[PDB]
C-alpha cells in the first residue's frame, strides 16, 4: 500500500497476481502518478523502460511476481505507483497502487 | 508531441446518460488502439475499455455490462464513449490514452491474444460526476 | 436465405382462390423466356447436345425440349 | 517489402527486351519484378475509387397503399367507373362481381366493380453508371534493399521513405512514373479502359450497402421503376408486382401489399461483388490491371560500395514464406558507413559455392551508427543449405532446409497459371508478355476460342455448368469420332472453369 | 415480383469471393434433395417415364436424371 | 394464412421452439448472418435485409 | 434480422485457434476462419492464421 | 468429465417441442426426444410428446 | 508423450482451443456423456468414465 | 468417445522403444483367437462362404482367410 525511503536510497515496489498462468508479468507496465499529475509510465513489457524516462528507474520480474526499483531517491520521487497487465486475453487491470513518500 | 483532449464530462442524475469525446492529434490516430480508463475521486486507476484502429475489436471490462459502447472516427481524429444508466459508483476521472506499443503491428488491427503494452500517453482526464 | 421451398408443391384445393394464384403461369413462362432471351448461343448447344443424343427424331426434340428447361433454372 | 506476407504473389523474373516488362496486377496480389541488374520492385494495386456516377433508373422494393375504393355497376350499366382511374399515382383494377336483387340492382348478370389504392413507396434502391472517365486506380511501389523489419506494412512517410512510392492512374493520365530517389524512375504505362469491362456494370446501393452490378441483370429486374434522378414525390411505374388484388367470394376485391422485397433481392444478388462508400466516393473491391513497366531508367544504389568488415547477428533468426522464400532480418554491429553487405546460399562450407538465387539486390545498410537493422529475402536450394552472411572467420551461418522438388515447383506453376487463365481470359497471355511471335499467336486463338466459348455458354453457374460438364465427357466419351476430340475438350474447359473455385 | 432473375447467370469473376459464394453449391443440391425426400412416389413415375423413353440403357438413364431435375424445380 | 405440414418445418429461417419466455435463443443463427472475408486479410459480418 | 458489437481474434501462424470469450453465449454468431499473416502484422511465422 | 443437476421439460401431444431455459447456456449438455404420453401423465390427447 | 499430428485431431473428446481464460466451454458436449433412454417418456444422463 | 483411433499407424521410427512396443503383436493376435475360441460355427459359415467364391484353391483360401480376419474385428 505504501512504501517509505530516504533521499540516496533505493525502493523495491512489488506487483502480485494470484494463480495466472504464471505468465503474466512478462507483460506488466509500470506507471507513476505525481499528486495532481496525469499519470506517465515508467516500464512497459516487464523490464523495458522508455526513451525520456530516468535510468534511476529499473524493473525485474520472476514467476511469481514483478519489482519496480528506484535507487537514489529523490523528493520527486514521492508519487503513486500503479502496475497493469491482462487479466485475460482481452482485458487490463491496474493494480491495488503504492504510495511512495 | 501528441496532445489528447477530453470533453463531455459534467453533473448528471443517476441513470442518466452522458457522451464523452477525446480529440486526437499529431499522430497517426488511424492506427494506434485507444483506451478509456478512469479515477474514482481519492482511489486508483481503472481500466474502463479498448478499441482498435477501425473499429471492429471492442473489448470492455467486467464492471461495465454493457453499460459503455465506445467508439471512433478516424477521419476526425475522435474518440468516443457513450454511457448508459449511470451510478453512483463511476463518478470519476476518465482518461483518454493512446497505444503506441502495438504500432510491431503497424496497422492496429489485429487483436492477437496478451500482446505487448504500455500506456504511456493519456489525456488530462474528464471529471463525470453523478449525484 | 436461399432456398424456400415454394409452397405451390402442396397447393390447397378449394373453391376459392389461393393466395397468389393469378400469377403462376407467366411466373414460370417468363423466367424461361427471359432466360433464353438474353443467352442464345446455348439454344445453339442445346440443339448440337440433343442431336448428338437419341436415336429417333422424337428422342432428339424431346431432349432439345428438357435441356432448354433445365438450363434456366440451374435445377 | 509490401509483398513478403501476401500468399498470393507471383515473381515476373527476366526481361528480355532490355526494357519493358508487360504486367497484370489483381487486388487479391502482387507482383514482385526482378531484372539482371535492376533493384527488386514490388508493386501492388490497392484501391479503385468511382467518383460522382450518374444515377439511372431506381427500383421500390417496400410498397404501401394508403386508402382502398371501390365501385360496383348492378350489371346492366356502362361500366364500373371512379375519378381516381385517371391519376397516375393509383393502383386500379377491373373484375366482375356476381350481383342481383339481393344488393338492390334488378337483374342476374355479372357487373363490374374497379378497386382502385393510392401507391406510396419507401426506402429503395438505385442504380448508378460507370463511365469510363472518373475512374481511379491506386498503385503502390516498393522497392527492396535496406528495408527495415516493419516498413514493410507501415501506413505513411512515403513522401519521406524515398523507398515506396504511390502512383495515381485514370484514363485522362494513363501512363505516369514513380520516382524513387536514389534508385531513379519507374515508368507505368498502363491501360485503364480496358480493365474490368465496365460499361456493363452498375453501381448498386439498397441501404448502405453497394454492389457492382451487370446491366443486363439490372434490366430484367420486375419491380416498381422511374428512370431518371430522383427527387421529390416520383411518378412509379409499372405499379404492381408490389400490389395484388385478391378476389373474395365473388363479391368482393381486397387489396395487399408484399412486404418489403428486400431479402428476396439479396438472395438474387448471388455472385455479384461488393463494394464499399465513403462520401461520393466508391471503392471498389476486386479488379484487375495491365501496366507494362518501363524499367529503363532504375539503378542499383549499393554498387561501387566497400563489403563491410564487422560482425552480423540474427534478431529474429528466419522466416519462411508461403512460396518457399526465404526472409532474414540482419543486425549490424560495426561502423563502416554504407556498404555491401555480403550474404549467400552455400553447402559445403569448405569450399562456399553459390547455389541458389539471392533474391532481393546488392543488398546494403544505408545507416551509419553502432547498431543497424536490414532485411533481405533469398530464394534457396531444395536440398538443406547454409545461409552464410559475412566475409570471414566472423561470418554468421544458419541452417535452412525447403522441402518441395522441382518437379512439384513446375506442376505449382502450371496450376498457378491455369488459375490465372481461368480467371483473366487472354489478359493472362499477357501476364509477363516480354513480347514475341509465339505469345501473340496464343493470345490471338484464345481471344477466338473465348470469345466462342463465351457466346455459347457462359449462362450457367456452378450447377448448369457442372452438370453439362459431366454429360458433355459422357457423350464424347461414347460418340466414336472426332468429335470424342471436341467434346472431351468442351469438358476439360468447362469442369475446370468450375473446380477452380 | 414473383420471377426475380437471379445474378449467378452473369458471375463477375475475379480474385475477390463474390456476395454469396459460400451458398451455391447446398444451395442446389439441398433444394432438390429435399423435394425429393418429400415425394417419393415421383421417383417411381419417373423411371417408368423414362423406362418407356430411349433405346438403350445410358439414354434410359439421361432421361431419369434430367427428369429428376426439371420435376422439383416446376422449370 | 393456412399453411401445410412440410412447408412450415422445411424453410430455412432461424427458428425458435416454442413458448418465448424469458431470454430468447434461435437454433439456426444460420441464413441469417453472412460472414464475407477481404482478400484473406480480414472478416466482415452483413446481415440479409 | 438486426446485428450489433462485432468483435474479432486472431491468434498467430503456429499458435492454436482464435477464442472470443463471446462464444460461449448463445446470442452471438461466430465464425472461424485463416488470414494471412507475418512480418507486417505482429507474429513472426509465415503460415495461414 | 462430470456432471450435475440435471433439468427436463415435456409438452404435450401436439403442443410443440420442449425448450428448458437453461439451453440458451455454453455448458449444459441437452438433448431432445420423444415420450410416449396421454391422459395419464397429464395432457389430453395420445401421441408421442 | 511426442504424438503425431493427425492423431492429435483426429480424437472423439471435448476440445477446447487454445487460451484457458475463465469459466471453460467445450465445443463437443457429445462422445463423454450418454443420454441413455428408459421407457414410458423416462430420460437419464450419464457421463462416462 | 468410442473410436479413438490407435497411433501405431503413425509409428514414430527411432532407434529408442517406443511407447507400447510389448503388446502389438500378441494384442492382434490374442483378440482374433479369442474371438474364434468362443463361437467356433462361424467357421463353417465362412468356410461355406469362401467356397462358394472363388475359382482356384488359392484364392478360396485367402478368402477364408480374409474372413475370418474381417468378422472379429467387426472392421
Amino acid at each position: 500500500v505504501s512504501v517509505s525511503g530516504s533521499p540516496g536510497q533505493s525502493i523495491t515496489i512489488s506487483c502480485t497476481g494470484t494463480s495466472s498462468n504464471a505468465d503474466t508479468y512478462n507483460l506488466v507496465s509500470w506507471y507513476q502518478q505525481r499528486p495532481g499529475k496525469a499519470p506517465k509510465l515508467m516500464i512497459y513489457e516487464g523490464t523495458k523502460r522508455p526513451s525520456g524516462v530516468s535510468n534511476r528507474f529499473s524493473a525485474s520480474k520472476s514467476a511469481t511476481a514483478a519489482s519496480l526499483t528506484i535507487s537514489g531517491l529523490q523528493p520527486e520521487d514521492e508519487a503513486d505507483y500503479y502496475c497493469c497487465s491482462y487479466a485475460t486475453s482481452r482485458t487490463l487491470v491496474f493494480g491495488g497502487g503504492t504510495k511512495l513518500t | 508531441e501528441v496532445q489528447l483532449v477530453e470533453s463531455g464530462g459534467g453533473l448528471v442524475r443517476p441513470g442518466g446518460s452522458l457522451r464523452l469525446s477525446c480529440a486526437a492529434s499529431g499522430f497517426s490516430y488511424s492506427n494506434h488502439w485507444m483506451h478509456w480508463v478512469r479515477q474514482a475521486p481519492g482511489k486508483g486507476l481503472v481500466w474502463v475499455s479498448r478499441i482498435n484502429s477501425d473499429g471492429s475489436t471492442r473489448n470492455y471490462a467486467d464492471f461495465v455490462k454493457g453499460r459503455f459502447t465506445i467508439s471512433r472516427d478516424n477521419a476526425e481524429n475522435t474518440l468516443y464513449l457513450e454511457m448508459n444508466s449511470l451510478t453512483a459508483d463511476d463518478t470519476a476521472v476518465y482518461y483518454c490514452v493512446r497505444d503506441g506499443v502495438r504500432f510491431y503491428d503497424s496497422t492496429g488491427y489485429y487483436p492477437d491474444s496478451f500482446f505487448k503494452y504500455g500506456m504511456d500517453v493519456w489525456g488530462q482526464g474528464t471529471t463525470v460526476t453523478v449525484s | 436465405a436461399v432456398t424456400l421451398p415454394s409452397h405451390s408443391t402442396r397447393k390447397l384445393q378449394t373453391r376459392s382462390q389461393t393466395w397468389l394464384e393469378s400469377r403462376e403461369y407467366t411466373k414460370h413462362l417468363i423466367r424461361v423466356e427471359n432466360w433464353i432471351f438474353r443467352n442464345p448461343g446455348f439454344a445453339l448447344a442445346a440443339a448440337a447436345i440433343a442431336w448428338l443424343l437419341g436415336s429417333s427424331t422424337s428422342q432428339k426434340v424431346i431432349y432439345l425440349v428438357m435441356i432448354l428447361l433445365i438450363a434456366p433454372a440451374y435445377s | 517489402i509490401r509483398c513478403i506476407g501476401v500468399s498470393n504473389r507471383d515473381f515476373v523474373e527476366g526481361m528480355s527486351g532490355g526494357t519493358w516488362v508487360d504486367v497484370v496486377l489483381e487486388h487479391g496480389g502482387c507482383v514482385t519484378v526482378m531484372a539482371q541488374d535492376k533493384p527488386t520492385v514490388d508493386i501492388e494495386l490497392v484501391t479503385t475509387t468511382v467518383s460522382n456516377m450518374a444515377e439511372v433508373r431506381s427500383y421500390c422494393y417496400e410498397a404501401s397503399i394508403s386508402d382502398m375504393a371501390s365501385d360496383s355497376r348492378c350489371p346492366t350499366q356502362g361500366e364500373a367507373y371512379l375519378d381516381k382511374q385517371s391519376d397516375t399515382q393509383y393502383v386500379c383494377k377491373r373484375t366482375l362481381v356476381d350481383r342481383g336483387w339481393g344488393n338492390g340492382c334488378g337483374l342476374f348478370g355479372k357487373g363490374s366493380l374497379v378497386t382502385c389504392a393510392k401507391f406510396a413507396c419507401s426506402k429503395k434502391m438505385t442504380g448508378k453508371s460507370i463511365q469510363p472517365e472518373n475512374l481511379e486506380y491506386r498503385i503502390m511501389l516498393s522497392v527492396h534493399g535496406s528495408q527495415h523489419s516493419g516498413m514493410i506494412v507501415n501506413d505513411t512517410g512515403h513522401e519521406t521513405d524515398e523507398n515506396r512510392a504511390k502512383v495515381e492512374i485514370t484514363p485522362n493520365s494513363p501512363r505516369a512514373e514513380a520516382t524513387l530517389g536514389g534508385f531513379g524512375s519507374l515508368g507505368l504505362d498502363c491501360e485503364p479502359r480496358t480493365g474490368l469491362d465496365f460499361s456493363d456494370l452498375y453501381y448498386l446501393t439498397m441501404n448502405n450497402k453497394h454492389w457492382l452490378v451487370h446491366k443486363e441483370w439490372f434490366h430484367d429486374i420486375p419491380l416498381p421503376w422511374h428512370a431518371g434522378a430522383d427527387t421529390g414525390t416520383p411518378h412509379w411505374n409499372n405499379k404492381e408486382a408490389l400490389v395484388e388484388f385478391k378476389d373474395a367470394h365473388a363479391k368482393r376485391q381486397t387489396v395487399v401489399v408484399l412486404g418489403s422485397q428486400e431479402g428476396a433481392v439479396h438472395t438474387a444478388l448471388a455472385g455479384a461483388l461488393e463494394a464499399e462508400m465513403d462520401g461520393a466516393k466508391g471503392r471498389l473491391s476486386s479488379g484487375h490491371l495491365k501496366c507494362r513497366l518501363k524499367m529503363d531508367k532504375l539503378r542499383l544504389k549499393g554498387v561501387s560500395y566497400s563489403l563491410c568488415t564487422a560482425a552480423f547477428t540474427f534478431t529474429k533468426i528466419p522466416a519462411e514464406t508461403l512460396h518457399g522464400t526465404v526472409t532474414v532480418e540482419v543486425q549490424y554491429a560495426g561502423t563502416d558507413g554504407p556498404c555491401k553487405v555480403p550474404a549467400q546460399m552455400a553447402v559445403d562450407m569448405q569450399t562456399l559455392t553459390p547455389v541458389g538465387r539471392l533474391i532481393t539486390a546488392n543488398p546494403v545498410i544505408t545507416e551509419s551508427t553502432e547498431n543497424s537493422k536490414m532485411m533481405l529475402e533469398l530464394d534457396p536450394p531444395f536440398g538443406d543449405s547454409y545461409i552464410v552472411i559475412g566475409v570471414g572467420e566472423k561470418k554468421i551461418t544458419h541452417h535452412w532446409h525447403r522441402s518441395g522438388s522441382t518437379i512439384g515447383k513446375a506442376f505449382e506453376a502450371t496450376v498457378r497459371g491455369a488459375k490465372r487463365m481461368a480467371v483473366l481470359g487472354d489478359t493472362a497471355w499477357d501476364f509477363g508478355s516480354v513480347g514475341g511471335a509465339l505469345n501473340s499467336l496464343g493470345k490471338g486463338i484464345h481471344q477466338i476460342f473465348g470469345a466462342a466459348f463465351k457466346s455459347l455458354f457462359g449462362g450457367m453457374s456452378w450447377f448448369s455448368q457442372i452438370l453439362i460438364g459431366t454429360l458433355l465427357m459422357w457423350l464424347g466419351l461414347n460418340t466414336k469420332n472426332g468429335s470424342i476430340s471436341l467434346m472431351c475438350l468442351a469438358l476439360g474447359g468447362v469442369l475446370i472453369f468450375l473446380s477452380t473455385a
